RNA sequence: UGAAAUACCACCCUGGCGCGGCUGGGGGCCUAACCCUCGGAUGGGGGGACAGCGCUUGGCGGGCAGUUUGACUGGGGCGGUCGCCUCCUAAAAGGUAACGGAGGCGCCCAAAGGUCCCCUCAGGCGGGACGGAAAUCCGCCGGAGAGCGCAAGGGUAGAAGGGGGCCUGACUGCGAGGCCUGCAAGCCGAGCAGGGGCGAAAGCCGGGCCUAGUGAACCGGUGGUCCCGUGUGGAAGGGCCAU
RNA sequence: CCUAAGGUAGCGAAAUUCCUUGUCGGGUAAGUUCCGACCUGCACGAAAAGCGUAACGACCGGAGCGCUGUCUCGGCGAGGGACCCGGUGAAAUUGAACUGGCCGUGAAGAUGCGGCCUACCCGUGGCAGGACGAAAAGACCCCGUGGAGCUUUACUGCAGCC
RNA sequence: GUGGAGCCUGGGAGUGAGGGCGCGAGCGAUAACGUCCGCGUCCGAGCGCGGGAACAACCGAGACCGCCAGCUAAGGCCCCC
RNA sequence: GCUGGGGCUAGGAGUGAAAAGCUAACCGAGCCCGGAGAUAGCUGGUUCUCCCCGAAAUGACUUUAGGGUCAGCCUCAGGCG
RNA sequence: GGGGUUGUGGCGUGCCUAUUGAAGCAUGAGCCGGCGACUCACGGUCGUGGGCGAGCUUAAGCCGUUGAGGCGGAGGCGUAGGGAAACCGAGUCCGAACAGGGCGCAGUCCGCGGCCGUGGACCCGAAACCGGGC
RNA sequence: UGGUUCGUGGAGCCAUGGGGGAAUCUGGGCGGACCACCGCCUAAGGCUAAGUACUCCGGGUGACCGAUAGCGCACCAGUAC
RNA sequence: GGGGGGAACCUGGGGAACUGAAACAUCUCAGUACCCAGAGGAGAGGAAAGAGAAAUCGACUCCCUGAGUAGCGGCGAGCGA
């Protein structure tokens, strides 16, 4: 506030869509996760051994992907980047699909 | 109860790079209505007469006698 | 102005548009020229 | 008590992650049509500057 | 809307739903109160006026009355129509917006208060031009003017004859 | 023939009757709701489906309520003024005040825009039918005093002026780099892509010789788009682009 | 020429007249007032009534008689205070005070700074020129996007009535 | 040119009534302790100290404290002094 | 007409031969408690010591002009050299 | 060597406030004593002292104490970003682009101090307004 | 019209002053206009501990006060006045 | 049986303004202050015509989260599931 001027209230809200009524739609939301990290890890990483973790919790829908080397293991997950995939088909786990 | 007390604000024109200094391409060396100078070596000027920059170099002004007055722009040699 | 109006012009028969400034009175009684649309390129271009 | 957020701000403008401030640039909503492609076209997002210290203390818990 | 204090005999202006035009202007500002306008007005198609007096700041209304020359062409239904000798656009007149439609003249220039395109006063010039095609060759006798509508003129002024009249009231002032 | 012409077909009027459905306006008479009354009545009179009252509609409405009634200002008020352009003040960079001096703008051009090719003025002295003192013509002399839509300024005939042929770059995706700058804006912009215009080509064109011709957001409207679309599909409604 | 129509009777330098002490007349030794007229009514006028009116009036103006200390012009006298003694004994105000004049100077009106001049210490009765003396955080004036009362064809409502 | 200089990121401000003098202009009357700008200065915050009789901004001079030492500034050197 | 006693009408309400008078010694809207520590861009006031630095009274916008916001000018810590 | 006093001599315009500028003949104060004004809660942002770090931390409560401390992982901030969104992701947006160019590779928890927000927010002060009563 | 985050919004849901006005399980309501699928639930009768709020009253504590403080009242105070 | 009282707390029936928006009217303050009725040691609420997207949960109240989120909004101030 002030000068009693217009604040800077003059820059406009592009930020177009946000907000009808009933509210924000219930969908599902991905965590990102890196194989970068997953690495900590040698075993069969399921999106929980992660929230448990220290990455992804509760926000749900995991999606490993990026950077970092992929490594010898079963990942199961919600969805994973073309990239990541990549790096773990150098040998490892891609269990999309998922959910019941 | 006057009739005036009006103006319009200032534009600042003239020379904005003097002979010798560098430049970049880009750079508007003069800002001016009329042609007071006009476009030299690797300076295109604009709408407005607006010389610029169309290298990096240097500035340089030639006076040509009735032939009016040049900004150049010897790039790095 | 009033004798003056904007417009815009129009692909033939869909989109796009340059919106310019016609003229009445003088020159006018509808106007078309040749401008290039967002979508592929060049072609007519009417008022409306 | 807990700060509240400036929902006036927060709905046209973003922090960003260096922690620049973005604000859709402004002058188009009803100007056009003597308007340079130049013009209308350069409306992108931009930059704010010193006043975005101010307009970020808004966004506060966002 | 322009105020008053900018107000001048001649600005016309929209007061009540009707069109006027200031004729008389004076503004009044005694003891140490605030300005005030004391104006007198004219409607533009009755003659009805209206003294009134506003503030400072009260804002009126300006409207675009300009007055075009207009001209006749022909009658049909209980109208006539006539033209912008300038843009020549066509106006089709309401037998009572058109002062003295009567002792006009299909062929008559004449003048309008063009307010949005349509004339809401057609008057033509203080006496104009007509054949009378009526009358007997008998002193103060009754004339048939061409356009239909009847004169008192003298006697020399015969059938065929075209003589002058006062568009106001209808008198013979002369002849051609 | 007259303002109009004449057939045959159209549409549609003025007013009219015919069936098909659809909606209203009143006139009376009644009594039993409701109202008023009556030596105190489950009854008699009068009014009467009106009024009264309940929900809803449009309007009148300082009787009353809440408020608003701008700033600058050689005190205030009245006057004048309020944004933008040009010149001076402004002290040879820029910038710089005053109810200091003096003028403009809120537009305009479909050619007054691109491009390519051509042409050169105002005036002055002669010389010439109608012809002022400049209508048109001829000869010199004339670097700019002409012109450049409009104020003034800078600019400019090695065109920014005049004329003509094709055209529409008054492009869409972009925009290095700068000017100006408290923010916000405003201004210049090479080069790349798409797809074009002109030119043999070199090239030139993302309006206009240049500085005014203007208006943040909000809220809405029109196209477009397919982005979201409250369990699903789809709509409703939004969003983005454009105006 | 303009208007909806252009102020009739009557009254008019008026509780109304700017100019204005209008101009005549009256009254006076002398009259901006008063009375009577005149009428270029700045800016009367007929129920926000016009013009008159006997009577009435602690109403406002002018004049004269009478009589006065109102005055020329002040004098004497009485009582109650004032002053003195005994008794009881407040007050507003108060930065602190060892608190002079003139000419300057200084925020532009000095006991307080400079220069010069005056001036032994302390009271009592008096006087009011200064201490920009006391008293009320100026009524006036402007300011405040203060507050209220009042108004209306300001905005928006409400009661009410249709 | 090592300076209580500069530059960059950040925390905290106060200020947004200026005033005199000089010089250059405008308004004014070739007025004003007037007024409105520009360059500078001082007061402001240096009503601390010397000079100017006395006196914010004119001349001299930027006061850490102390001394019964010395040289100077402007200004002064007959007496007050 | 004045007058005693008994009564009724009160807060945007009463009463008023009208002045905005009177409604319990201030009535252009009573008094008390409450909302309430209303709001006051206004005035006043703000308390121990020492040390370093040390402004501004400008610009731009401002129902702005005696108030603000950004900048300019001050300061502190970190960085650069 | 010091205390008290102070005759003469020199110098010397109260204090605060407000102001461009006050001894000022501008404001406040008779004097003395005591009461008298920048704080707190929850947030936020810098800074800082520590803990632990790709992680850091619990809240209500529960068990214990009864001036004893534990438990408790719900949740929170952080590990990614871009885009209005679908979505994609060390990228993504615009775009037709494989040009360009816009945004893009660090924490947390306590104590402490500065400042901002919300509250009466440094302390007194209204003219007024509204409710219920007298 | 009111309640909800919902200020007429695409405005459901809950409640109801007015008008109209059902059915009884092939009945009825909701899942944010609406429609169709797919679900959820049974309105128009009633009652119900406990967890929670407060503190006149009793007690226990206090990096609470210590007679201008602490309650207005330590004292014969809601008193004198 | 009832009636009246009870410091707060409770529910229901009514219900302001100053304020904030640096005017102001929608909005805010706030269904707060206050008035009235009732309740009792507590009151309300309470067994789904609920939630809302989960092959889901399963009265109600109360604390912590979710959350200053979703939203609401002269899309302002700010309100806020
Ligand atoms: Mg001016
Ligand atoms: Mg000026
Ligand atoms: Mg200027
Ligand atoms: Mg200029
Ligand atoms: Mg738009
Ligand atoms: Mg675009
Ligand atoms: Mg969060
Ligand atoms: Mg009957
Ligand atoms: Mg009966
Ligand atoms: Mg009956
Ligand atoms: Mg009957
Ligand atoms: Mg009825
Ligand atoms: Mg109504
Ligand atoms: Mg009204
Ligand atoms: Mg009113
Ligand atoms: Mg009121
Ligand atoms: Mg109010
Ligand atoms: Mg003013
Ligand atoms: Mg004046
Ligand atoms: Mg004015
Ligand atoms: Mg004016
Ligand atoms: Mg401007
Ligand atoms: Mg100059
Ligand atoms: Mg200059
Ligand atoms: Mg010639
Ligand atoms: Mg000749
Ligand atoms: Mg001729
Ligand atoms: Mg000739
Ligand atoms: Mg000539
Ligand atoms: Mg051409
Ligand atoms: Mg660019
Ligand atoms: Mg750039
Ligand atoms: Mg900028
Ligand atoms: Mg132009
Ligand atoms: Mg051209
Ligand atoms: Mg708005
Ligand atoms: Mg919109
Ligand atoms: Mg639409
Ligand atoms: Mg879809
Ligand atoms: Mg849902
Ligand atoms: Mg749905
Ligand atoms: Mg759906
Ligand atoms: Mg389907
Ligand atoms: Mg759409
Ligand atoms: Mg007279
Ligand atoms: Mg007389
Ligand atoms: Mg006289
Ligand atoms: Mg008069
Ligand atoms: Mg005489
Ligand atoms: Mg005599
Ligand atoms: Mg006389
Ligand atoms: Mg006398
Ligand atoms: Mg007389
Ligand atoms: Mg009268
Ligand atoms: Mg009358
Ligand atoms: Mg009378
Ligand atoms: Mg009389
Ligand atoms: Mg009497
Ligand atoms: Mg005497
Ligand atoms: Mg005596
Ligand atoms: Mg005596
Ligand atoms: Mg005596
Ligand atoms: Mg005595
Ligand atoms: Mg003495
Ligand atoms: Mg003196
Ligand atoms: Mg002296
Ligand atoms: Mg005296
Ligand atoms: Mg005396
Ligand atoms: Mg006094
Ligand atoms: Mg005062
Ligand atoms: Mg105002
Ligand atoms: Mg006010
Ligand atoms: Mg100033
Ligand atoms: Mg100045
Ligand atoms: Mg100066
Ligand atoms: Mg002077
Ligand atoms: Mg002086
Ligand atoms: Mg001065
Ligand atoms: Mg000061
Ligand atoms: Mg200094
Ligand atoms: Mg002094
Ligand atoms: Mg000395
Ligand atoms: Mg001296
Ligand atoms: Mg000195
Ligand atoms: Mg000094
Ligand atoms: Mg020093
Ligand atoms: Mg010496
Ligand atoms: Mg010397
Ligand atoms: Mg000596
Ligand atoms: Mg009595
Ligand atoms: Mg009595
Ligand atoms: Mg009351
Ligand atoms: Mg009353
Ligand atoms: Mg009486
Ligand atoms: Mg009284
Ligand atoms: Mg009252
Ligand atoms: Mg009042
Ligand atoms: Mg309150
Ligand atoms: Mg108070
Ligand atoms: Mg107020
Ligand atoms: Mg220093
Ligand atoms: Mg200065
Ligand atoms: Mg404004
Ligand atoms: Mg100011
Ligand atoms: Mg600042
Ligand atoms: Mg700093
Ligand atoms: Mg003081
Ligand atoms: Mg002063
Ligand atoms: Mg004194
Ligand atoms: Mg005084
Ligand atoms: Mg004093
Ligand atoms: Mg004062
Ligand atoms: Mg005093
Ligand atoms: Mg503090
Ligand atoms: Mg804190
Ligand atoms: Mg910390
Ligand atoms: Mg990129
Ligand atoms: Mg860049
Ligand atoms: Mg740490
Ligand atoms: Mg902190
Ligand atoms: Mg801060
Ligand atoms: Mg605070
Ligand atoms: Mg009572
Ligand atoms: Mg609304
Ligand atoms: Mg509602
Ligand atoms: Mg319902
Ligand atoms: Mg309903
Ligand atoms: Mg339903
Ligand atoms: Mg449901
Ligand atoms: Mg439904
Ligand atoms: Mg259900
Ligand atoms: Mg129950
Ligand atoms: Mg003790
Ligand atoms: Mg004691
Ligand atoms: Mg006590
Ligand atoms: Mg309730
Ligand atoms: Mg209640
Ligand atoms: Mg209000
Ligand atoms: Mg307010
Ligand atoms: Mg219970
Ligand atoms: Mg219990
Ligand atoms: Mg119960
Ligand atoms: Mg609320």
């Amino acid at each position: 506030f002030e000068g009693g001027r217009s604040t800077t209230l003059m820059r406009l809200p592009k930020r177009g869509m946000q907000g009808q009524v009933p509210g924000e739609i219930k969908r599902p939301r991905y965590q990102g996760v890196n194989l970068k990290d997953l690495a900590r890890f040698e075993g069969e990483v399921t999106p929980e051994l992660l929230v448990r973790a220290g990455l992804l919790k509760k926000g749900y829908r995991l999606k490993i992907l990026g950077e970092g080397e992929a490594k010898p293991l079963k990942v199961v997950a919600h969805a994973f980047s073309k990239s990541a995939l990549e790096k773990l088909k150098a040998a490892g786990g891609e269990p999309v699909l998922l959910e019941a | 109860s006057t009739r005036n007390g009006r103006d319009s604000q200032a534009k600042r024109l003239g020379v904005k790079r003097y002979e010798g200094q560098v430049v970049r391409a880009g750079n508007i060396l003069v800002r001016q209505r009329g042609t007071r100078f006009k476009p030299g070596k690797n300076v295109g000027m604009g709408r407005d007469f607006t010389l610029f920059a169309l290298v990096d170099g240097v500035v340089e002004f030639q006076d040509r006698g009735r032939l009016g007055r040049y900004v150049h722009v010897r790039p790095l040699a | 102005v009033r004798i003056k109006l904007l417009l815009e012009c129009t692909e033939c028969k869909r989109r796009n548009y340059a919106t310019e400034k016609n003229k009445r009175n003088t020159p006018n009684k509808l106007e078309l020229r040749k401008y290039c649309p967002w979508c592929r390129k060049h072609t007519v271009h009417r008022e409306v | 008590p807990k700060m509240k957020t400036h929902k006036g701000a927060k709905k046209r403008v973003k922090i960003t992650a260096s922690g620049k401030v973005v604000a859709m640039k402004t002058g188009k909503r009803h100007l056009n049509w003597q308007k340079s492609g130049k013009e209308i076209r350069q409306k992108g997002r931009k930059f704010v500057l010193a006043k975005p210290e101010a307009e970020r203390i808004k966004l506060l818990l966002p | 809307m322009i105020s008053v204090t900018d107000l001048r005999p001649g600005t016309k202006v929209k007061m009540d739903g009707g069109l006027w035009e200031c004729v008389e202007y004076q503004h009044q500002k005694l003891g140490r109160g605030g300005a005030k306008v004391v104006a007198k007005f004219k409607n533009l198609e009755t003659g009805a006026t209206v003294e009134r007096t506003f503030n400072s700041g009260e804002k009126l209304e300006d409207i675009y009355v300009e007055t075009r020359e207009l001209q006749y062409l022909y009658p049909e239904g209980e109208e006539m129509v006539f033209m912008d000798l300038e843009t020549y656009e066509q106006f089709a007149v309401p037998r009572s917006r058109v002062v003295g439609a009567e002792f006009f003249k299909e062929g008559m220039t004449a003048l309008g208060d063009m307010y949005e395109g349509q004339p809401i006063k057609v008057t033509p010039p203080t006496v104009v031009e007509l054949k009378v095609v009526d009358t007997p060759p008998g002193g103060s006798k009754p004339a048939t003017l061409e356009t239909g509508a009847v004169v008192q003129v003298p006697l020399f002024v015969e059938p065929g004859e075209v003589i002058k009249v006062d568009t106001r009231t209808g008198e013979y002032v002369g002849r051609a």
